């Protein structure tokens, strides 16, 4: 509590007696030392930005039963929790991927590149030629019309950026966010 | 016992005390009772604090508005704020040396202690002018950045938060002062972007937080943060014409101009009740469009674009079934067709594409639009109408009713604005004509009838070209 | 016999004959309010009342396990498992199940001549104590049903008397 | 066995189920009914809600109502001197406590 | 992490430091106060710890806190389903029998209600029909004013027996159904929608919307709630008599008896742990099924009785069997096991249930039949000789069959849609945890590694051999 | 063929036209009176329509008429 | 609940079946029995049948009898000042309302 609440609730006659005041102070000190912090922990869990670190660990452990997260990768833990809980609503779009890559890699900006395939299937089989979007306009392959396939390529500008570590971190952390019907086929760098 | 009373604690003390030489004498006495009561007070406090905090923890079982506001992740609309009242006034001019142009935001004290900040600018053509007033006043608070840390917070006092209508944050470093925009939850935020997020304390105190270096810009070590608040009281009204408003804080004009209200100054609003706040706190994502929930494209298009008579959404398999060929390029494609009563097809394409573009798009899917094809049909009716009625009136009423029921601009295709395409069939015409009581007998015939797929074929009736043969009994 | 087999309450008054189920009577909202020791009440007032605590006197007769003989099923039982057995004749499970339903009287009261009190009525009763510290009496339930009504007029005063009860 | 006064909110043993009764009491205290009483916090009642509960009702175990209506979670947090409070009578509180102790249903439930 | 000894030591140090208490009194006045205060402080600390532990949903120990946390993340549990069977006998006794009735209510010898789902045939000699426990009861509420949400709550008993809920609003003589919605996600200002919710006390309610995102029920209108009530798990074997009620004019005319299939398909409501897990997963689920586990979650919720299901996309299949295939594009594979249904019936159920799946477009669904692998163990152990050998063998066999069997719940410990395989360490831990063995050794034979997609590895107790001595 | 909306609009126009009600009293006192009056007037109109319909033999809805 | 007074003709719910009671009351009000009272319409009772009902019987809900006896259809038309009215006692009309409300049969109906 405060620095003299329990003492101040004695009658005016007993407050001037030494032993009663000392006993009240001792009891208040014991209660503050052993009881108060847990009550404060109970009352301070309303907002994610005011909780202690143990409660943050508890909430992150709750969140970790469905995703794979390491809290030391990002700059702050409350930001990690709030942002992941917010991007849950954007299931299936590019926003969660881009924002997670920016957040967990100290500020790397990326652009998702889909893959295109040719339509003439009897002359070119399905998986022999695959072109990203950036090289689609500037190419000479497949000698024909194109179509979109459910595959993707990540494009990283070397300025913000070593490839193996990025691939490892991506496969371990961000790939689970991809939909079940989308396939990831490595990195591209410019 | 989980519920500790005074008697139980005194009994515990008496149970422990026995078999002691000094203490067993004073078992029944006033001193022990007073000591036990004074000790039990703390235990009561701790137990009740734990229970109350546990109860107030959840949004569902919270008993106060402040706790619900504090627990709410967003506040944009979770917690409403008072809105100012407005009215019209007239500014007479007395004597000479009165200003030619009345200044904007001129404070006017009312008959009571109500400030009135006139909006707009006023010109006295012959000593008479008319402007709008908005009941609110501008106060300011300042703060200095003594140390730079993550998640810096600046908190207002209770009285200012009780009457806060708007909040504007100005942070000045060196000789440059710049306003910082707010953000919902640091959405699309990063370094070099100046944003802040509001929050509500368990006590009635509003706040502003700038967070982290990566996702926000911490205010520099040597800057001063200033908040400006517009203060207002909602449900306060002034009658029209019976009130005089002297000028205050610019008292040089008090003698020069006389100001009197013309219309009642009312229509302010106040803060919401706790139950409404909690209900809006659970469902706020509802108010503002963010994403296409549940993959319902037609419903989204109906909501965003008002007036769409009908719209349909395709799939690759359905197009494959329609054209009967496995594939040309129909992979990861979404087709859409629709019709608006009073605008061209290309304009509809542009609106639909823009509306879909505003919301974030799905991964590896592109939209394509199919233009509608019109296939009108016509009918021929032969019947008798009895001698009581007139042939011309019957024909005119029949034409009007048929055009209203089945027509290009008719509502038959979605009687409710839930997005569904409903196709006209032959039984409907017979039934609708039968419900009208004109004809003793009729024999319908269909001309130019077509069988339409529900996807991109339009079938409707052309009343004018249709021929009606009506003869007296 | 029909009332017993169906599980309802019978009374013929004011030109009608009444069959009302016992299970639906327990969930009926009150229509009148009767208070004691409250002079600022918005309802009516009770002047004299009697508290009966003898609930065994009426439950003694209904503490039996019913049994009967059916030519195609054998011996048919119904009721509890730890009570003495008693034989009847009708081997109908629905009739056997409702054999032990009744209304338990709790309170008798005397009021100032209300002619709207008929059997089957549900009332809300609030009783305050008239000494000590104004404590409410918890031994009287909140909602009660009227069982018997007696109206009496002499040459000077009009009085009513009622008997109230609760569904078992 | 130590009996609990009939005016105690601890009469409901579960802190989560007591939330409905607390919500009902708080909702009534903020209304504008015609048999409420208006009481201002006196300078000597800043830390002692029991004194206010005794002065208004005559019962000292109704301090939880005063703590609830004032807007504090802790009894050691001082109230604001001069805050206007509206407090309901005692029989109403006892009736609500009895209803939530022996029935425990929401005030607007539909039954057959 | 305080204990009584630490509290006492701290109290003694504090008393020693103080100037007045250490000098002016000693050794009698202080000793009892130490014990009293230490006891009180320990009790208070334990209560605070219990409350803090109950604060969160993962560490909650009481059902009411779990229900409150579930209400915060709006969740309504699975409701009971009625038992179903057939009554092939409806032979008439006199003339003028019920030619073709439907939904005729019946009562069966325990005052439990039943009804017939389809019309009976012309009962030339006899007619065949199926029955269920379902019964229908209604409650109505009028509207005095627009309260802007107008929540309506059923009674505890009615919410105990509930299968479906239907809402009708009657205004100026016209009545229509109002559809349900998830929150208010895409409706506004004219849509007739409502949201269901569960109170911490077991009551089920309906909440109408605000003016902007819903249509407030207009004043002077009646709201009708229609409930289909069913008792959870009741079985009636065969040859028992069902007698008509309400429509009782046919009782003398007809005879209805139980025959052929008994009624055994009942199901009760969720338990506490299942609710705890599903409420947590509902946060990630939302209503969109883009991710892999969402399909399994939806299938488990909709279809009752499944042990486990798994779904894999094109990438895993292409890494598994075929290098590349165009037909694999936008294809979803499903596999599962149901104890009481054949694989063909499971396939019939899966695609039929998937017709209502959210976020369905440009998607093709496939089913792959499961392959079962027996698996087997051998144990050598020594008992303490206090218990007989045969009893130990029988108890161990029963325990292994219940824990690691094909019909066991090891594959889905909680009903959340998930596939949990069997590892070697689990057997070693479980056999020891029972504790009959002072020392034992395990040898695994005929053990095959599992793909995790369509492989199935249960345990066969009958083939396994146990070696016991001492 | 009035509806509640038409009644409310007409009442609002009448109130706005008035010299005293529009000027001296505003936005709190008037709002609930509007709802009360519109509801009462609609109820009265419905009853009068029912009586007029029951007036004639062809449109009667009760046996006694 | 909100009941109706025993002196109200609205106790019969059908406006057509109330015609028998109205006819009987009006036929009585034109007869010359010995229990009839003579009352003239005072200048202040031109638009207020409630005042006449209160002054004559002491019951204010009997204004429909005064409206009927004057020969009017609405209360908004004024009665002629100085018109002589004859009014029966309250018990008779009260039992007459009860008669058609319950028995409803016409006076003189032959039964077996």
């Amino acid at each position: 509590m405060q620095r003299s609440w329990f003492n101040h609730r004695l009658t005016s006659a007993k407050q001037k007696s030494l032993l009663y005041k000392s006993l009240a102070d001792l009891v208040q000190s014991m209660m503050d030392t052993f009881v108060d912090p847990w009550l404060e922990r109970i009352t301070n869990r309303k907002s994610i930005f005011s909780m202690s670190k143990e409660d943050l660990e508890t909430r992150t452990n709750e969140l970790g039963q469905f995703f794979t997260i390491r809290t030391s990768n990002s700059s702050s833990v409350p930001m990690l929790l709030q942002q992941r809980l917010d991007e849950i609503h954007f299931k299936g779009t590019e926003r969660p991927i881009n924002q997670t890559i920016y957040r967990e890699f100290n500020g790397i900006s990326v652009l998702w590149d889909p893959i295109y395939a040719p339509v003439d299937l009897e002359r070119h089989p399905y998986g022999t030629v695959l072109i990203p979007e950036s090289t689609l306009e500037t190419t000479g392959g497949t000698f024909g019309e194109m179509f979109l396939t459910s595959r993707g390529m990540i494009s990283i500008p070397i300025n913000d950026l070593i490839t193996e570590e990025i691939l490892r971190k991506f496969n371990q952390f961000v790939k689970p966010l991809l939909p079940l019907h989308i396939v990831f086929d490595g990195l591209t760098l410019y | 016992k989980t519920t500790p009373t005074k008697d139980s604690i005194r009994a515990e003390f008496e149970e422990l005390v026995e078999k002691d030489s000094f203490w067993s004498k004073f078992v029944g006495s006033q001193f022990v009772s007073m000591l036990t009561l004074f000790i039990t007070q703390i235990v009561y406090r701790c137990f009740q604090y734990a229970d109350a905090a546990l109860a107030e923890g959840f949004i569902s079982t919270a008993t106060r508005r402040s706790s619900i506001l504090a627990a709410a992740e967003t506040n944009s609309y979770v917690g409403t704020k008072p809105t100012p009242s407005s009215g019209m006034i007239e500014i007479t001019a007395t004597s000479e040396d009165a200003p030619a142009v009345i200044p904007k935001n001129m404070p006017l004290i009312s008959d009571d202690q109500y400030p009135y900040m006139t909006m707009d600018v006023c010109r006295l053509v012959d000593g008479t002018g008319t402007v709008e007033v908005a009941q609110l006043e501008i106060q300011e608070v300042t703060y200095t950045v003594t140390a730079a840390k993550e998640f810096l917070e600046v908190v207002l006092s209770k009285a200012l938060t009780a009457v806060c209508y708007k909040l504007e944050v100005f942070v000045t470093t060196d000789g440059k002062t710049t306003q910082w925009s707010s953000s919902t939850m640091f959405r699309l935020a990063g370094s070099k972007s100046q944003v802040y997020v509001e929050f509500y304390k368990p006590s009635e105190q509003l706040g502003v937080r700038f967070g982290d270096g990566l996702i926000g810009q911490i205010p520099p070590e040597g800057s001063t943060i200033t908040l400006k608040v517009w203060c207002t009281n909602g449900d306060i009204t002034l009658v029209a014409g019976q009130n005089l408003t002297p000028v205050d804080s610019a008292a040089n004009l008090a003698n020069l101009i006389s100001v009197k209200t013309t219309t009642p100054i009312t229509a302010g609003t106040d803060a919401e009740t706790t139950e409404i706040t909690r209900n809006r706190a659970q469902y706020y994502l509802a108010y503002d469009d963010q994403v296409v929930w549940g993959g319902d494209y037609t419903y989204f298009l109906v909501r965003n674009i008002p007036g769409l008579s009908w719209v349909k959404a395709w799939g690759e398999g359905q197009q494959e079934k329609l054209d009967g060929a496995y594939n040309v390029q129909n992979i990861n494609k979404i087709f859409i067709s629709g019709w608006h009563p009073n605008k061209s097809q290309s304009e509809l394409e542009e609106m639909i594409l823009a509306a879909f573009k505003k919301v974030p798009n799905e991964l590896n899917k592109k939209f394509s639009y199919k233009e509608v094809r019109k296939l009108p049909f016509k009918i021929t009716i032969t019947g008798r109408i009895s001698a009581s009625l007139t042939i011309e009136n019957v024909t005119d009423e029949l034409k009007s009713a048929l055009e209203t029921k089945f027509g290009r601009d008719s509502t038959f295709f979605d009687p409710n604005r839930v997005g569904k395409y409903i196709l006209i069939k032959k039984k409907d015409v017979w039934a609708f004509i039968e419900t009208l009581g004109y004809f003793r007998d009729f024999y319908l015939e269909f001309v130019e009838w077509n069988e339409s797929n529900g996807f991109y074929d339009f079938v409707y009736l052309d009343t004018e070209n249709s021929t009606f043969n009506i003869s007296y009994e | 016999e029909i009332a017993r087999d169906t599980g309802s309450m019978c009374w013929a008054s004011r030109g009608m004959i009444n069959f009302k189920s016992m299970e639906k009577m327990a969930n009926a909202a009150p229509s009148l309010t009767y208070e004691s020791a409250n002079p600022n009440t918005s309802g009516f007032t009770i002047s004299q009342f009697n508290i009966l605590n003898a609930d065994y006197e009426y439950q003694r007769r209904h503490n039996y396990r019913m049994a009967s003989y059916d030519m195609t099923k054998g011996v048919v039982y119904s009721g509890n498992q730890e009570d003495p057995i008693k034989f009847t004749s009708n081997p109908d499970p629905t009739a056997l199940a409702n054999y032990n339903k009744f209304i338990l009287p709790r309170l008798d009261m005397l009021v100032e001549g209300n002619a709207a009190l008929t059997p089957g009525t549900t009332l809300k009763i609030v009783v305050h104590n008239t000494a000590g510290d104004g404590e409410l009496d918890e031994s009287i339930p909140d909602k009660m049903i009227v069982m018997s009504v007696t109206h009496f007029e002499d040459r000077f005063r009009f009085v009513s008397r009622a008997q109230l009860g609760v569904v078992n | 066995q130590y009996p609990l006064s009939r005016y105690d909110d601890r009469n409901i043993a579960d802190p989560i189920l007591r939330a409905e009764l607390r919500k009902e009491v708080m909702l009534m205290c903020e209304s504008n009914d015609k048999n409420l009483t208006i009481y201002y916090v006196l300078p000597d009642e800043q830390y002692r809600p029991d004194l206010l509960a005794y002065r208004m009702w005559g019962i000292a175990e109704l301090r939880w109502v005063v703590t609830l209506a004032a807007g504090l979670e802790d009894e050691s947090q001082g109230m604001t001197v001069g805050k206007k409070l509206k407090l309901p009578p005692a029989t109403w509180i006892r009736e609500m406590i009895r209803h939530f102790q022996y029935d425990g249903q929401v005030i607007g439930t539909l039954s057959i």
